[PDB]
């Protein structure tokens, strides 16, 4: 079971862009991933002074080192047990989900189809697969095989779906329509589109002081999906 | 050798050369880059050599310059607010004086102006100033 971490590019803006469109020209990817997590590390004000006086110290006595250890102790799990617990509960029990509990989750999921199709009416610019809501299924029977039950209940979906939801919030967040046109280029210069290629766009938008990378690609797949 | 204190002149007009090119960028820009600062010198002594003058003039500067200037012509072809309405007026006048009379309906200006500036527009308050800025400006220029 795959566990990816992609570098995302140019930073906060790609939020300002739509949230797909990330990876190469594909979001597909993301369509096979389950659970997409951008993410931020807002220190709550006693994280980056957690990380910063550990810097300014890191020599003697040690005291932070040990005091690492009895976090080790009291960190819960000594985690070389909880190794050992995984592999237990992996191979002794496997979970199955209570009916209550399944068209709880249809409910969930033409919802989620429904109200985000209103969303996208609009063409709102980002999806849903079926393979998503059979994702929510292997969270809720993996949490179910935590508490290592023969099967599930409700409440222990109802996290479940929210958790997901979370997910979901995430699979949310030169002018572009000026260099969006190239449309005067592929008219009245260029029905053929040949000798004009990528190449001919950047002798074109090469001293109109005009166009980036990612912008000419941006402006490009915009209006190939667009229909332009 | 120009020790003369006249050179100090050329300074302005380093500075005259720049300013009104700075806006539109998408004037003969160049920059106008510093080497043309450099520039002007050897052009200054080039005109010295030609005409025996030693510590020259102000005046033959001023021919290097013009020089330069034509030179770029035929490359050409708080109110930061009420600066960037200006430069809408500016731009649209240059644009269309050279592709055409300019004139047409005063609205339309303002119309493909908001259509331009709505991609800087951070909040809806710089939209409304902009809106209310270009609209003072015309009601100030008529």
């Amino acid at each position: 079971s795959v566990l990816a971490a992609a570098n995302p590019i140019y930073g906060r803006y790609d939020d300002l862009k739509s949230p797909g469109d990330n990876i190469d020209f594909q979001t597909t990817i993301l369509s096979r991933f389950d659970m997409i997590f951008i993410v931020k590390d807002d220190h709550n004000e006693e994280r980056d002074i957690s990380i910063a006086n550990h810097v300014i110290n890191i020599h003697t006595g040690n005291a932070n080192a040990m005091q690492n250890q009895q976090e080790e102790n009291g960190s819960e799990i000594s985690i070389e047990k909880m190794k050992r617990y995984i592999t237990y509960c992996r191979l002794k029990c496997a979970p199955r989900l209570s009916p209550q509990a399944a068209e709880k989750l249809s409910s969930n999921f033409v919802t989620i189809r429904k109200q985000l199709l209103i969303n996208e009416l609009e063409s709102t610019e980002r999806p849903i697969t079926i393979r998503q809501l059979e994702a929510i299924i292997r969270i809720t029977e993996s949490l179910a095989k935590l508490e290592l039950s023969p099967i599930a209940q409700e409440r222990h979906v109802d996290e479940a779906i929210r958790l997901f939801q979370a997910s979901t919030m995430d699979a949310a967040s030169t002018s572009l329509s000026e260099i969006r046109r190239f449309e005067q280029e592929l008219k009245r210069r260029l029905p053929i589109g040949w000798s004009t290629s990528y190449q001919t766009l950047r002798r074109e938008f090469v001293d109109t002081h005009r166009f980036s990378q990612l912008a000419l690609d941006k402006a490009l797949y915009a209006l190939e999906k667009h229909e332009t | 050798i120009l020790t003369k204190e006249a050179r100090s002149y050329l300074v302005e007009k380093y500075k005259e050369l720049r300013k009104d090119d700075a806006q539109g960028f998408s004037r003969s820009s160049y920059r106008i880059t510093v080497r043309q600062l450099e520039s002007m010198i050897r052009l200054s002594e080039a005109i010295a050599r030609a005409n025996c003058v030693d510590e020259i003039t102000p005046s033959f500067i001023a021919e290097a310059y013009d020089l330069l200037r034509q030179s770029i012509i035929r490359v050409d072809v708080t109110y930061d607010k009420y600066v960037s309405m200006m430069n809408m007026i500016v731009r649209k006048i240059a644009e269309v004086d050279r592709e055409g009379a300019e004139e047409l309906t005063a609205v339309d200006i303002v119309d493909w102006y908001l259509l331009q500036k709505e991609n800087d527009l951070g909040s809806l308050a710089e939209y409304w100033e902009e809106r209310r800025l270009a609209f003072k400006v015309i009601k100030r220029l008529v």
